């Protein structure tokens, strides 16, 4: 691994140098073996992969943000149960302060653009953000990505959202029709992913490390990256949910309680030959 | 056989008003100061003794936030008891209750168990909704209602039993 390793930081480097920026090399690192490694390189990858120009000057946080912002309570509410997305380590004084942060930088996206609708959940993605790019940096990738791939999930209604995870079955049937005719028995419905399409698995996912590593796979990628990633899991627990009983409080609760130890790296490159192979 | 009955329930009701921290006492018998920010849908499994009989009961947890009332409208149905909670110092929270009987009408079964709970009853300095206050909106409708805390261990236990009960009554 070590000198594979040291391999991509120098490509990763050299894409970053190229006369114009190869973001089709950096898109490539970031879906292959590893993705952009150091959080300290996705400063530099992550507003190139965005096409949001990292030397912009910061945006003016107005006067009385959370006075005026209807989503206040709300976001408090949810920021105050992110805790657990902290590492274990950092002392209380200076996670509050990041929490203090991730308020603002979600209130003031969600002021910037109207348009756009709060859900709980959406406090999963921006912290990710908050914790890699930094506050300033955060506040500016995690607006393009709620103008693009987080559009759909910040509709006044859920309708959008609701469709898209609608993906996952017809996407098992290509690949495991007994599968997906097992489901339908159960009627287990989708609504099992939802925590996982909305946050990006950053709300199921309890290792940091591994939940950026899937957001630089999932920035590279199509907006529909992670339903085809969620189908890639059930897949994968293929032998699980057939023996298992075939009534949706069972089937339902299983997939529900997803596995810390996922092969990563195998579903990843499984969840990129499918959406190859079946595109949306 | 293992259980005598298995009776569906469903935590309804505003956001933040502690339907998560709730179940996790009753079911698991813990309480944790953050937790989680309940998203989509899930249940936790209790199964008790009541008047002789043993009840499995499965216990299912909702998203507050108005959006989600499209995605949980559909696990109404299958319910046998629906229990709307609020919380006690939230005065919105209280407000909302009519709006969520009015869920409870538009999607529950036809003759569902209903159970009125205020949570957070520990926090004495910030309770904003009154006691007799709560009970009477109740009785006029002809629902249980149980203030409970699941910080302190406090009345959590009884809400479920008392759930429970009525389900089974009524299902013969
Ligand atoms: N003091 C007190 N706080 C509570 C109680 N229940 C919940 N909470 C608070 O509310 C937060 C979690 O609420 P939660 O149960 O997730 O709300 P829900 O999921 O929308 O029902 C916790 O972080 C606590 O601060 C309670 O019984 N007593
Ligand atoms: F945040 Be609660 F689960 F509505
Ligand atoms: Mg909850």
């Amino acid at each position: 691994f070590n000198a594979k390793r040291k391999k991509k930081v120098a490509e990763i480097h050299q894409a970053l140098n190229s006369d114009p920026t190869d973001v089709a090399a950096l898109r490539r690192m970031a879906i292959s073996e590893g993705g952009l490694l150091t959080d300290e390189i996705r400063r530099k990858v992550w507003p190139k992969l965005l096409n949001v120009n990292a030397n912009d000057p910061p945006p003016i946080s107005g006067k009385n943000l959370r006075q005026m912002s209807k989503d206040y309570q709300q976001v408090l509410l949810d920021v105050r149960r992110s805790l657990r997305r902290f590492p274990p380590g950092m002392p209380e004084e200076q996670r509050e302060g990041l929490q203090e942060e991730l308020i603002d930088i979600i209130l003031l996206i969600l002021e910037r653009n109207p348009q756009l609708h709060y859900y709980q959940g959406y406090h999963d993605i921006v912290v990710t953000f908050l914790l890699v790019v930094g506050e300033r940096l955060a506040t500016s990738l995690v607006e393009k990505l709620s103008t693009h791939h987080l559009r759909d999930f910040m509709d006044p209604t859920m309708d959008n959202t609701k469709h898209i995870l609608n993906y996952l079955m017809p996407i098992i049937d290509q690949v495991n029709p007994e599968l997906h005719d097992f489901m339908q028995s159960a009627e287990v419905g989708t609504i099992f992913a939802l925590s996982w399409l909305i946050t990006w698995f950053g709300h199921v996912l309890s290792d940091f490390r591994h939940v950026v590593r899937l957001y630089d796979f999932f920035l590279a990628c199509h907006p529909l990256m992670p339903i085809y990633f969620a189908a890639v899991i059930v897949l994968y627990r293929e032998q699980e949910v057939l023996d298992c009983d075939c009534d949706m409080a069972s089937v339902h609760h299983l997939l529900s309680q997803i596995p810390q130890d996922l092969p990563y790296e195998t579903l990843i490159s499984r969840a990129g030959d499918l959406f190859v192979q079946f595109p949306p | 056989p293992e259980y005598d009955y298995l009776f569906k329930l469903l935590l309804i009701g505003d956001s933040g008003v502690g339907k998560s921290c709730l179940l996790l006492r009753f079911a698991d018998d813990t309480y944790t100061e953050s937790y989680i920010s309940t998203i989509g849908v899930d249940f936790k499994i209790r199964t008790i003794e009541l008047d002789g009989k043993t009840i499995k009961l499965q216990i299912w947890d909702t998203a507050g936030q108005e959006r989600f009332r499209t995605i949980t409208s559909s696990y109404y149905r299958g319910a046998h008891g629906i229990i709307v909670v609020y919380d006690v110092t939230d005065q919105e929270s209280y407000a909302n209750v009519k709006q969520w009987l009015q869920e409870i009408d538009r999607y529950a079964s036809e003759n569902v168990n209903k159970l009125l709970v205020g949570n957070k009853s520990d926090l004495t300095t910030k309770k904003v909704v009154d006691n007799t206050t709560a009970k009477e909106f109740a009785d006029s409708l002809g629902i249980p209602f149980l203030e409970t805390s699941a910080k302190n261990a406090t009345n959590v236990e009884q809400a479920f039993m008392t759930m429970a009960a009525e389900i089974k009554k009524r299902m013969g």
